[PDB]
DNA sequence: GTAAGGGGATCTTGTATATATCTGACACGTGCCTGGAGACTAGGGAGTAATCCCCTTGGCGGTTAAAACGCGGGGGACAGCGCGTACGTGCGTTTAAGCGGTGCTAGAGCTGTCTACGACCAATTGAGCGGCCTCGGCACCGGGATTCT
DNA sequence: AGAATCCCGGTGCCGAGGCCGCTCAATTGGTCGTAGACAGCTCTAGCACCGCTTAAACGCACGTACGCGCTGTCCCCCGCGTTTTAACCGCCAAGGGGATTACTCCCTAGTCTCCAGGCACGTGTCAGATATATACAAGATCCCCTTAC
């Protein structure tokens, strides 16, 4: 019956529809706007949870921590290229030294 | 107060940047850029929580603060 | 500093734009053409006045010595004796030579082929022939001092000829006289006379330097009698050449010797040299003139030139069949 | 309050069913949703402001999409939207 | 035995690189946060996400920072950083004029 | 020899520094220029129109880019204690800048 | 006709005569190759953006509004050409 | 007095920027005095630029400003160069600079 | 053809004011237009944005005073501020 | 007696400056029409007072790990010197950008209309939000196994 | 050989995932007014070609100043040990001030009428562009004079 489960979404679509009703961006709102909303958000969101699984896969862990999250962005490139100016909480650095400092 | 920014602290933060020797010099810089940084931040955060009529400051004021910059944050309510 | 506050700049710049434009309009007026009101306080801007004084000094004194300065014939006549008692007690005169000494044959200074040796080579073939004059260096390309019967194993044209052909494949070198020019395709680094050799098998290459060239052949520019001479000379008779050129070989001149070893200099030249300050005694006129009294002083006679006395003619190599059609200039004959 | 942790929670159940979530994670997540939200919708706005338009429809979302997102995620994005608006439509 | 100068600084460099904590202590950071917001209005108060999220957002432009000078010194052909380094990655970063 | 009046190497190159410092025209041919844009828009969309006007916004875009990378590089050259520039400061100053 | 390899039209002159307006003394022999790859960079992601704008409103043409747009939104606004 | 520029005594005009702000998707309401304080702000800043730039023009013998007199007038003044710190004008050129250590010695 | 809007009357009229003895040509009026369009899109947004924070349906004089406080950086903002409130006071009073 | 180094005069070249001629763009005037100003109505946003129970600031006693100090030694920064070659300066030659016409046609821009689509409002039912719990996932402590030095 | 770090076993403890109950926000249904899709016309600016005159691009030679490698020194960071200190933890009090609710005046949107300010078009004359001839300001080299030998 809901305008998401006529699309198979999941994410909510009369919520999205309010939010750009009210949010001052113009003077009407389309009907397919907000079932476009929740598709590319949907998408967005499953893939780095993709990844961020995978990651903390590797370290044999059965929970997600901002750590995987991190290590997902900043390994994928598009990821790393959309979140260039964000800075995540309790997300650390990769692990990368320089050759020349190394010893010889 | 910004002795209280021990000399240790600036070693480790050198380290996770990937630093391997740190001249002796070094110090009076980094505290004299991390008091810049503050002083801008804060004075933002002080404008936006003067606004709102308000004697406390929040993390939202920080975080609009930051967002002003280009240093978007997460996990604090962005 | 208060962005108001920061207003200086404006009394900065108009008190300097002030000074500058009322200084530079006020001495630009010249005292003669100057009213009594307007120019009787021209001295209170000491400075001012010291600094446009000098600069225009200096201007006249760059501008005094481009005109041509010459000598009454009183004082030609006085100059010419004692030239030639100093002529007649020299040991050992090395001659320079420049644009000058050509410009009697209507040849430009800073076709050619119709030109003709002058008197005044005549008067050097005939002043070396009696031992008096023994090394000749030249800068002219012409070639009127090959025409004029001097020879070539005491001249040396440090800047090359217009009438030789050279070709280096040869372990001597090999020279050939030719009486047209071979000036026409020259150009810097591209000395290609484009002609058949005698029997070399290469093609010849012309014999001009130009700026920037260095000097490497020895046939027509002999740079080691020129230099051995122009050192052992106590004496150097410069004529009709601005030196400002020959200034730059410092072993022409033996500057390393001491001022006092150097050998004494007497220019013959209408505009001013910059080697006039050491001048023995500098003659200003014509050289044609001063050559010719030379000789009426000396009693020497005035050799004459004819369009059969060429020696081009006896030397000039002939050309292989075929190749005389590549030139396009006049021929010489006799 | 609202938030998205209710939905999240199913795609992640969709994508890795063994697998749980703290809570400064779900906080990150909801930060990205809303920056990414914002990012679009603004975008939408000022596309049709810049054409004299006064409504926001499907095709603002997609040119908003297509010069935000980068790469292969907006190939795969544009896809997925219109084929949600399609089901969304003929049901 | 005494190690050569060289192995602890890249043990430290992989512990730190290894880690997610915070390397700065609280109490100071605090301290001076307050003294420099004195100079903006008397009488402040602060939340606690307030000041933890300032000491996060500091300490990640503190070791972009170090990322950067450390670039510009291997430039130069040395191991140590110097002041100078600093200046360079502040001035191409277009923080300073 | 016949030595003719040469300039130090070093001299022209602060006159030309100075010469094109005075100046705002623009240093790249027009005609090249328009012909590279257009190759490079033609893998996008097929038979594109161009308004000179954006041609002209672009190459001054474009220029202004140029010479902003080329100070940028110089004080990384400088650094170095070098006086030319090679392509490793070029590439210093893109990786500090941000792009790539 | 189609346009092939139009990048060599940027001769070394004019990338020498944009070193020094930004004050370059002296030039390696090496940079003109990553002057041209950095500056086609720059252009396909200008290019690109523009062709975006100008194909939302249903054109044919590309208008120096859309060029103007595209550069603002990388943080390159340019001031002249309208706006 | 009609105009409601001539009662704020401003030379901007209060009543088209009063349209700008309604028609522009702001906010659903807008209140009477913010046209007049955005027009003061906008008069003081253009105020402040030409004068520079009117000076600039002056300082090389010409009475007529060009945007080469802008850029100068922008890029010598320290706040007016950090607010314009991301923008490009056409036909401004640069500001005359050379490094010291590439003068002769 | 329709009817197009600009800034160069005003623009012109401060000219005059300022330097009353100095002209201007095209290239800079479109600069100046540029300029001002572009500072009234920034002091409008931030406004927005902080009558949003706020949860409020109107923009008033101190959401603009605040974002030109937040926007300008130095004495220009001071001179500014000091500015505005003159003119709003003037056209209050009268 | 000899030679290496410091400084004034000079020549050259490129840039700045004074004077006249001209041309196109800036500045001023005119017609007019569309947008801003004047007057009035109604209704919801915002200001003001009151209350509560959350949260921020302050003080106190241990303890224990982190910071500060001293010392010795070795590796890295920096100056100095020699050498090879790559890059700048200038000249002669070859090419293609820039300019001024001439012409055509796609495509941008504007006008009329007419229907499908989005905003508004009253009913009403279920999806998401606040509280409580329960039990396991991960950190902690300790012994040993591999691993660069 | 030997310390530093990962691997395995056993325990504890609080945080994530479910379950209950409920209340506001999304769903149904219909209605009305207007935005924009579509057809059509026009006129303007973008594309294509041609001929020419000339300045900029291009190829080449020469030499010199700069970049790079090697060596020596000396000095200033790093690793280790011992003493000093203050951060962090857990506990307890107290009042400021953020957050919600109730009510009322008044400020702003909406509408109609009318006039004047600003925009499109036109015309002239003057400020800046251009050609031409001088003046000068800096660079590059030479040669004389001074000093250690
Ligand atoms: C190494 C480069 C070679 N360049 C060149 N060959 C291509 O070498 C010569 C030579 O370098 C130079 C000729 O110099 P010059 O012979 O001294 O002629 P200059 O211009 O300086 O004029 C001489 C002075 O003598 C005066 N003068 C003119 N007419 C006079 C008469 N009839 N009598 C006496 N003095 C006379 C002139 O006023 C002039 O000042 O160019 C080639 S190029
Ligand atoms: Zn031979």
């Amino acid at each position: 019956k809901s305008r998401s489960s006529r699309a198979g979404l999941q994410f909510p679509v009369g919520r999205v529809h309010r939010l750009l009703r009210k949010g001052n961006y113009a003077e009407r709102v389309g009907a397919g706007a907000p079932v476009y909303m929740a598709a590319v958000l949907e998408y967005l969101t499953a893939e780095i949870l993709e990844l961020a699984g995978n990651a903390a896969r590797d370290n044999k862990k059965t929970r997600i921590i901002p750590r995987h999250l991190q290590l997902a962005i900043r390994n994928d490139e598009e990821l790393n290229k959309l979140l260039g100016k964000v800075t995540i909480a309790q997300g650390g650095v990769l692990p990368n030294i320089q050759a020349v400092l190394l010893p010889k | 107060n910004i002795q209280g920014i021990t000399k240790p602290a600036i070693r480790r933060l050198a380290r996770r940047g990937g630093v391997k020797r740190i001249s002796g010099l070094i110090y009076e810089e980094t505290r004299g850029v991390l008091k810049v940084f503050l002083e801008n931040v804060i004075r933002d955060a002080v404008t936006y929580t003067e606004h709102a009529k308000r004697k406390t400051v929040t993390a939202m004021d920080v975080v609009y603060a930051l967002k002003r910059q280009g240093r978007t944050l997460y996990g604090f309510g962005g | 500093e208060r962005k108001a506050a920061e207003r200086v700049r404006r009394l900065r710049e108009e008190q300097q734009r002030e000074r500058l434009r009322q200084v530079s309009r006020i001495l630009r007026k010249a005292a003669a053409e100057r009213s009594a009101e307007e120019g009787r306080l021209l001295a209170e801007s000491a400075d001012l006045v010291t600094e446009l004084q000098g600069r225009s000094r200096r201007r006249e004194g760059l501008k005094r010595r481009q005109e041509e300065v010459c000598d009454d014939p009183e004082e030609l006549r006085g100059k010419v004796r004692e030239l030639a008692s100093a002529v007649r007690n020299a040991k050992y005169l090395v001659v320079y030579t420049g644009a000058g000494i050509s410009t009697a044959a209507s040849i430009p200074d800073y076709d050619l082929s119709e030109a003709e040796p002058t008197l005044t080579h005549m008067s050097i073939t005939r002043l070396h022939e009696q031992k008096l004059v023994q090394h000749v260096v030249s800068q002219n390309c012409d070639g009127l001092h090959l025409r004029s019967g001097l020879p070539r194993t005491a001249i040396s044209e440090l800047h090359g000829n217009m009438y030789i052909e050279v070709c280096t494949s040869c372990v001597p070198n090999r020279e050939y006289v030719r009486v047209f020019d071979v000036t026409e395709r020259t150009a810097l680094h591209r000395h290609q006379t484009g002609r058949t050799c005698h029997k070399c098998g290469t093609q010849l290459r012309d014999t001009i330097v130009h700026f920037g060239e260095r000097g490497t052949l020895g046939q027509p520019l002999n740079w080691e009698a020129a230099t051995e001479a122009a050192s052992r000379a106590d004496t150097i008779l410069c004529l009709g050449s601005s030196l400002k050129v020959l200034k730059k070989y410092p072993r022409l001149w033996c500057m390393t010797k001491p001022p006092s070893r150097r050998p004494k200099l007497y220019i013959v030249n209408l505009q001013w040299t910059p080697k006039d300050d050491w001048a023995a005694l500098k003659l200003h006129g014509k050289c044609d003139d001063v050559m010719r009294l030379l000789m009426a002083e000396l009693g020497l006679e005035i050799p004459a030139y004819s369009r059969w006395q060429d020696p081009i003619f006896s030397l000039a190599t002939p050309l292989r069949a075929g190749e005389e059609g590549s030139h396009s200039r006049k021929s010489l004959c006799r | 309050k609202e938030s998205y942790s209710i939905y999240v929670y199913k795609v992640l159940k969709q994508v890795h069913p063994d697998t749980g979530i703290s809570s400064k994670a779900m906080g990150i997540m909801n930060s990205f949703v809303n920056d990414i939200f914002e990012r679009i919708a603004g975008e939408a706005s000022r596309l049709a402001h810049y054409n004299k338009r006064s409504t926001i429809t499907s095709r603002e979302i997609q040119t908003a999409v297509r010069l935000l997102l980068p790469g292969e995620l907006a190939k795969h994005a544009v896809s997925e939207g219109t084929k949600a608006v399609t089901k969304y439509t003929s049901a | 035995h005494r190690y050569r100068p060289g192995t602890v600084c890249l043990r430290e460099i992989r512990r730190y690189q290894k880690s997610t904590e915070l390397l700065i202590r609280k109490l100071p950071f605090q301290r001076l946060v307050r003294e420099i917001a004195q100079d903006f209005k008397t009488d402040l108060r602060f939340q606690s996400s307030a000041v933890m999220a300032l000491q996060e957002a500091s300490e990640a432009y503190l070791v972009g920072l170090f990322e950067d000078t450390n670039l510009a010194a291997i430039h130069a052909k040395r191991v140590t950083i110097m002041p100078k380094d600093i200046q360079l990655a502040r001035r191409i970063r277009g923080e300073r004029a």
